[PDB]
C-alpha cells in the first residue's frame, strides 16, 4: 500500500504507480538497436536486404520476414537448405540466387550419408 | 620393489571412461554509444561528435570478437564433411551407445548425457544488446551426432578419407593392436569388455548429476560475462564527480557554462567504462580461443583417430573418444585402458642356447621358477619360447644377466 | 609490505612440495618407466627399460645389451656436462 | 561515491593469484603417489 | 584519485597479459612433462634435439 516505484536488480525503473489511480504499470523501453545491409557483390548485383537486429516487424522491398535475430527486409524465406555464404544469425542465412533476389534460408550442414 | 631380474606384467584389465569439459564460445555482444553514454541527448550527441572517435575502434572490436566466436564453434563441430547416420538396428557387438547417442522420442534430439548437461547449465536500457550465435543447438546436436555415427561406424576412416564400414569388434582389436595388446585378448574376452564400458557409461552418466561442480568452467564463463554487463550498467549510475549522475538534472538545472564541463566529465567517465569493459572482453577471448584450439585440436587427435600422445585423451592407454554438446562448450568421453592386476616373475635379457644368445621379438622372457616363457609386456599371455617368437644376434658372452634355456624348433 | 599497500602473498605449494613431487616422479620413471603413468607401478630392470626406449626409435634391444657400459659412461658424462655448464653461463635461466 | 573500480582491481588481482596457484598445481602433482628409490642405488651402471 | 586510478587499471592490464602469457608457458610445460616424463614420445624436436 505504501510503495510508489518499483526497481529491478540493475537499479532500473521497471514499474511506477500513477499518483491518481490504484493501478501499477511497467516501463519497458521502446524498441531500439542497430541495422545491417545484406548484399552481394557491387559487380554481382546492386540490390540489398537489410536486417533490424533485435526489434520486431510490427515497431519497423516490400517483403518483411521475422528472424530469431531480427527483421529483415528485401529477401524471401525458401523452403530449402543450402550452403551459406551470407551468416544472419540464429541458424539463418541469405544469398543472391535466382529473376534473381536475395533469398533467407536454414543453414543445411551438408550431405546426408548413411554408411 | 626394484630388483636385476623383476617385472611385474598385468594379468587382467579394466577399461575405464573418463569426461572433460572444455570451453569453445562466450556469448556475443554489442555496445551503442550514443543509447549508452547519454541516451539521445542532442548536447551529449553534439559533443561526442567533436570528442574523438573511440565509438569506431569500439564497435569494430566488439564485431571481431563476435567474429571469432561464431568461428570457434566453427572450427571445432564441424570437423566432418557429411552427416552420418547409424543403421535402424542398432546392435554394435554388445556394446551399449544409448547414452550417447540421439534420442528420437525426445521432441529434441539430443542424448541423455546432452540433455542432462543442459539441464544442470541454463535489450538493456543502456544499449547493452546480445547477438544470437550463428550455430543454433540443433545444428552443433546434428553435428555432435553425425561425428559419433562416422566413429562407430567406420572408426577413424571418415577423417583421412571416404567412410569405409568395419565391425565393431574389428575396430576395437584394431584399437587394441594399436595400444600395444594383441587381437586375442579382445575376441577372447569380448563381454566382460562390452559389460564394462556399459557399466562406465552409466558410472559417467550418474557422476555428471552426483557433482553439480564438473560443469565449472562453463559456469564461470556465464558468470563472469553476467558479472561485466552487470557492473558496466551499476557503474554508469555513478556520479563521476559530477553534481548528479541524471543527465537530466544537470540539463535542466544549470545554464551550458557549466553543465558543458559536468557532460564533458561523464563523458570522460562513461569512455574509460567503454574502454575497460572491452580491454577486459579482448583478454577473455584471447583466453577463449585457446581454449577452443585446444578443443578442436583434442576432437581431431582423439576422436578422429586413436592418439599415442600420454595424457592427452584421457588417463591411460586410449581406445575410443566421443563428443557432446554442451552450453557454451563440449564434453569429451574419453575410453582407457587400464591394467588391473599385477604379478611379479622373473626375467632374463636373453637365453643362450648353443653358443647362441636368443632375444625376445616383441616380448618379454617371463619365468615361475622352473620354465622361461615369453609374453606380451601388457598382458600375460605365457608361450613357449621357439624360433619364431625370438632371433639370434651376436654370441653369449657379451650379454649380462643371460640365462640358459633350450628353445624349440618348429622343424 | 611496501609503503602503498602492495604485499606480495606466499605460494600455496612451497620448495619442499614441489621438491618432493619432483622426486617421487624420477622415482617412477627410474623404477616403472612408463607404466606409472597409464596405470599400476610395475617394476622392471632399467636396462630393460633402455632396451623398449630403443625398439620405440627403432634401433633393436641388441645394439643396447651388447653396448651397455659405453651408453652408461656417455650418459654419466653427458650429465657431468651438463651439470658444469648450468654453471658455466648465467644465461640458462633468461626467463625466470 | 567515486565509482566501483577497486572491487574490479580485487577482483583481477584474486583471479590472478589463484590461477597462478594452479599453474603449479596442475605440472608437478601429475602423479598420485610419493615413489621412493630403493635403498640400493645401482639402476644398472647409470649415475642418477 | 583519477591519476592513481589509471595507474592502477594500468598496472593490472599489464599484470592480466602477463599472466596470460605465463599460463600458456605453464600449460605447455605441463603437456612437456606428459608426453616426455610420463612417457616417451614420437614427436618430432618436442623432447629435446
Ligand atoms: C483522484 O480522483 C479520481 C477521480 O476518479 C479518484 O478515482 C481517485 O481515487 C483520486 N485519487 C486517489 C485518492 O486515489
Ligand atoms: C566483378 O566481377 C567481374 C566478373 O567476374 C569482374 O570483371 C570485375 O572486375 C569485378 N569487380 C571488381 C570491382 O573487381
Ligand atoms: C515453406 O515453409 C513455410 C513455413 O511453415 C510454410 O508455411 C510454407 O507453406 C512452405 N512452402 C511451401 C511451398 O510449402
Ligand atoms: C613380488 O614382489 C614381492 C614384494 O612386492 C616380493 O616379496 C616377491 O618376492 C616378488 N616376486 C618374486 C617372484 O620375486
Amino acid at each position: 500500500p505504501f510503495q510508489q516505484f518499483g526497481r529491478d536488480i540493475a537499479d532500473t525503473t521497471d514499474a511506477v504507480r500513477d499518483p491518481q489511480t490504484l493501478e501499477i504499470l511497467d516501463i519497458t523501453p521502446c524498441s531500439f538497436g542497430g541495422v545491417s545491409v545484406i548484399t552481394p557483390g557491387t559487380n554481382t548485383s546492386n540490390q540489398v536486404a537489410v536486417l533490424y537486429q533485435g526489434v520486431n516487424c510490427t515497431e519497423v522491398g516490400s517483403n518483411v520476414f521475422q528472424t530469431r535475430a531480427g527483421c529483415l527486409i528485401g529477401a524471401e524465406y525458401v523452403n530449402n537448405s543450402y550452403e551459406c555464404d551470407i551468416p544472419i544469425g540464429a541458424g539463418i542465412c541469405a544469398s543472391y540466387q535466382t529473376s534473381q533476389s536475395i533469398i533467407a534460408y536454414t543453414m543445411s550442414l551438408g550431405a546426408e550419408n548413411s554408411v | 620393489a626394484y630388483s636385476n631380474n623383476s617385472i611385474a606384467i598385468p594379468t587382467n584389465f579394466t577399461i575405464s571412461v573418463t569426461t572433460e569439459i572444455l570451453p569453445v564460445s562466450m556469448t556475443k555482444t554489442s555496445v551503442d554509444c550514443t543509447m549508452y553514454i547519454c541516451g539521445d541527448s542532442t548536447e551529449c550527441s553534439n559533443l561526442l561528435l567533436q570528442y574523438g572517435s573511440f565509438c569506431t575502434q569500439l564497435k569494430r572490436a566488439l564485431t571481431g570478437i563476435a567474429v571469432e566466436q561464431d568461428k570457434n564453434t566453427q572450427e571445432v563441430f564441424a570437423q566432418v564433411k557429411q552427416i552420418y547416420k547409424t543403421p535402424p538396428i542398432k546392435y554394435f557387438g554388445g556394446f551399449n551407445f544409448s547414452q550417447i547417442l540421439p534420442d528420437p522420442s525426445k521432441p529434441s534430439k539430443r542424448s541423455p548425457i546432452e540433455d542432462l548437461l543442459f539441464n544442470k547449465v541454463t535489450q538493456k536500457f543502456n544499449g547493452l544488446t546480445v547477438l544470437p550465435p550463428l550455430l543454433t543447438d540443433e545444428m552443433i546436436a546434428q553435428y555432435t551426432s553425425a561425428l559419433l555415427a562416422g566413429t562407430i561406424t567406420s572408426g577413424w576412416t571418415f577423417g583421412a578419407g571416404p567412410a569405409l564400414q568395419i565391425p565393431f569388434p574389428m575396430q576395437m582389436a584394431y584399437r587394441f593392436n594399436g595400444i600395444g595388446v594383441t587381437q586375442n585378448v579382445l575376441y577372447e574376452n569380448q563381454k566382460l569388455i562390452a559389460n564394462q564400458f556399459n557399466s562406465a557409461i552409466g558410472k559417467i552418466q550418474d557422476s555428471l548429476s552426483s557433482t553439480p561442480s564438473a560443469l565449472g568452467k562453463l559456469q564461470d564463463v556465464v558468470n563472469h560475462n553476467a558479472q561485466a554487463l552487470n557492473t558496466l550498467v551499476k557503474q554508469l549510475s555513478s556520479k563521476f564527480g559530477a553534481i548528479s549522475s541524471v543527465l537530466n538534472d544537470i540539463l535542466s538545472r544549470l545554464d551550458p557554462p557549466e553543465a558543458e564541463v559536468q557532460i564533458d566529465r561523464l563523458i570522460t567517465g562513461r569512455l574509460q567504462s567503454l574502454q575497460t569493459y572491452v580491454t577486459q572482453q579482448l583478454i577473455r577471448a584471447a583466453e577463449i580461443r585457446a581454449s577452443a584450439n585446444l578443443a578442436a585440436t583434442k576432437m581431431s587427435e582423439c576422436v578422429l583417430g586413436q592418439s599415442k600422445r600420454v595424457d592427452f585423451c584421457g588417463k591411460g592407454y586410449h581406445l575410443m573418444s566421443f563428443p557432446q554438446s554442451a552450453p557454451h562448450g563440449v564434453v569429451f568421453l574419453h575410453v582407457t585402458y587400464v591394467p588391473a592386476q599385477e604379478k611379479n616373475f622373473t626375467t632374463a635379457p636373453a637365453i643362450c642356447h648353443d653358443g647362441k644368445a636368443h632375444f625376445p621379438r616383441e616380448g618379454v622372457f617371463v619365468s615361475n621358477g622352473t620354465h622361461w616363457f615369453v609374453t606380451q609386456r601388457n598382458f600375460y599371455e605365457p608361450q613357449i619360447i621357439t624360433t619364431d617368437n625370438t632371433f639370434v644376434s651376436g654370441n653369449c658372452d657379451v650379454v649380462i644377466g643371460i640365462v640358459n634355456n633350450t628353445v624349440y624348433d618348429p622343424l
